């Protein structure tokens, strides 16, 4: 199955400042990945889908790049309130699998 | 005309057996480890490069029943675009006939 | 409305068997598959496994131990997971995700948190926490409430019915011999209180349990 | 003779597809990470190898927009040979009369 | 040809312990893996065939997953039974070829 590979585990970043979170698959998968975002006690909520597109309701500070092998999830000018673990999912092929997360420390 | 109700009949049938299919393959296909014809939208289009015979290859079914479908869409669409063919036989046929005074 | 509603939480004894449930609402399409995703204390999430609604087909993580049975009834559209034979290792929090056919989870449920254990059911303790006689505050205030001896987890506290969210801490529970407690603090302006009314609200979904403890000044 | 008019007006038709279907392809896959159908020498064999169903897979499309233009260059391609094959039929059937006395 | 490995060659485990055995292939072999059991003095039994389906006769203990690359067999809560060699066997390319084989020791 595809591995999802998220490092570092943990990212520190000072306020008002561009991040960047790393999701590696162990195989091609396109653009077939899916970036959610679970804060503390809350379900995981969906940032972006198929690895750039957007979705309503989520900030346009949000923004995902790559293609193949590895993808980005990127934060222009992080705030409070992104303080939460992030995953990343891919659907190319079967079964589905998540990566191991990337916790956003400020 | 029996040969363009024929074909028209062909060509709706396709479109149901295109979106069945691409909905068959995603149920057959799911459960098996490594296969690629999980979603809908890409399936729908699988089903087209199948159907016109094509077939890239970026999207092929593993399991049997997948295969299964596969079959059904590929003679559909070969049946269907055969029978236009032999339809447009007969329109031309009949009408050289007309032309020649026969 | 919430597309996707789950229990609050289950308890189970060792070896027994659970059903939970996921009731959907909202569009729902042929093409919809429900989710199972496992998530441990302490850990990331897990696909469990999948099902069609409209087939009743489904499919499950070979890569783990085959615990689950998934049903749907499209009747009331609410999915459902049997777990059986359950030990340490079930105990998390189960989520249940609706997929468009399209790969990726558009909604998440609010997640039933599973606690696999031998003890018995207990409604949480909730005291007031209002500052000294001999304390001195500024522009702020700072309250609380004391959730005492309670299993299992979880227990959800909100301000004035939610609408006190700004300047609220709610501290992880700890366990005490198969008894759980946690505090929750808020902050609000020194003008304000006790001029206007500031109530605590724990519910405790476990055993049915829901009350509210108002806090007023210590006479 | 209609059936050599449809057919001539099938080829040269098809030669329009291929040409548009080229640039179109280019459009639509451009700003979609990973497609290589983004040059328009390559996309025109890609366009014939489509449109005579075949399909290497050397070149596939992954957009929306591109993907319906392969269906187009598809069925413009089946329904062009579809012609021919029923122009040419008209041809043998109606020579055949001929040399039958008919 | 298709390179077939098994790493630990040696698996110890406690009885009544999930275990899982590895065997990783060269090549891509989407799920075209066979597992065997070989106890001392006995001839290899078939386990698990394409990487997941069950065989009739043996236990529900047994199981199997992965695809492409990396495959698993796994034994919830081993027995004294279990004690023998397993390999792993694939027929996604000519020739045939097996793994170097993982001792499980109790
Ligand atoms: C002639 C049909 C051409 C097929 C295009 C397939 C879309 C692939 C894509 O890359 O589209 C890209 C885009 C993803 O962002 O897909 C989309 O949403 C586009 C929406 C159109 C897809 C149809 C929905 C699925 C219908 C299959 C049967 C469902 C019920 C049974
Ligand atoms: C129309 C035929 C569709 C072909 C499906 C091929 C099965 C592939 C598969 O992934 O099937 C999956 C499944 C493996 O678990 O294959 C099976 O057993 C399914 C049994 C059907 C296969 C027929 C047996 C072979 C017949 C060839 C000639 C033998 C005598 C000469
Ligand atoms: C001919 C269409 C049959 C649909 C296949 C469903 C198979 C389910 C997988 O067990
Ligand atoms: C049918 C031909 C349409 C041309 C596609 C252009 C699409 C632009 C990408 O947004
Ligand atoms: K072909
Ligand atoms: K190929
Ligand atoms: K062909
Ligand atoms: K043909």
């Amino acid at each position: 199955d595809i591995l999802l590979t998220q490092s570092p585990a943990i990212l520190s970043v000072s306020p008002g400042e561009r991040v960047s979170f790393s999701c590696r698959a162990s195989q091609s998968i396109g653009t077939d990945i899916h970036w959610y975002q679970q804060r503390t006690n809350g379900s995981p909520r969906l940032l972006i889908k198929y690895a750039s597109e957007s979705i309503s309701g989520i900030p346009s500070r949000f923004s995902g790049s790559g293609s193949g092998t590895d993808f980005t999830l990127s934060i222009n000018s992080v705030e409070s309130e992104d303080i939460a673990n992030y995953y990343c999912q891919q659907s190319n092929r079967w079964p589905f699998t998540f990566g191991s997360g990337t916790k956003l420390e400020i | 005309a029996l040969h363009w109700r024929a074909a028209g009949a062909a060509t709706v049938l396709l479109v149901i057996v295109l979106l069945a299919g691409s909905y068959l393959a995603v149920l057959a296909e799911r459960g098996a480890p490594g296969a690629q014809l999980i979603t809908y939208p890409r399936a729908l289009w699988w089903a087209c490069e199948t159907a016109t015979t094509v077939x890239y290859g970026d999207l092929c079914p593993v399991t049997l029943w997948g295969r299964l479908v596969a079959v059904v869409v590929m003679v559909a669409g070969i049946t269907s675009f055969g029978l236009v063919t032999a339809a447009l036989a007969t329109w031309f046929v009949g009408r050289e006939q007309e032309r020649r005074g026969h | 409305q919430v597309q996707l509603q789950q229990p609050g939480a289950e308890l189970v004894k060792p070896g027994a068997s659970v059903k939970l449930s996921c009731k959907a609402s909202g569009y729902t399409f042929t093409s919809d598959w429900i989710h199972w995703v496992k998530q441990r204390p302490g850990h990331g999430l897990e696909w469990i496994g999948e099902i069609i609604p409209s087939y009743g087909r489904a499919n499950y993580n070979e890569k783990i131990q085959k615990k689950a049975t998934l049903t749907a009834d499209k009747s009331s559209s609410t999915a459902f997971m049997q777990l059986s034979s359950l030990t340490s290792e079930d105990s998390a929090v189960y989520y249940c995700a609706r997929e468009r056919g399209d790969g990726y989870f558009a909604v998440w449920g609010a997640g039933t948190t599973v606690t696999v254990s031998s003890a018995k059911t207990t409604p949480p303790s909730v005291y007031p926490l209002a500052p000294g006689s001999a304390a001195q505050t500024n522009s702020m205030v700072t309250l609380g409430c004391l959730v005492k001896g309670y299993f299992p987890e979880p227990v959800t506290v909100t301000w004035n019915s939610g609408s006190l969210s700004s300047g609220v801490h709610t501290f992880p529970a700890v366990l005490q011999s198969d008894l759980y407690t946690l505090s929750s603090s808020v902050t609000v302006p020194s003008s304000s209180w006790p001029s206007e009314t500031v109530t605590c609200n724990v519910a405790h979904p476990a055993s049915s349990t829901k009350v509210d403890k108002k806090i007023v000044p210590r006479d």
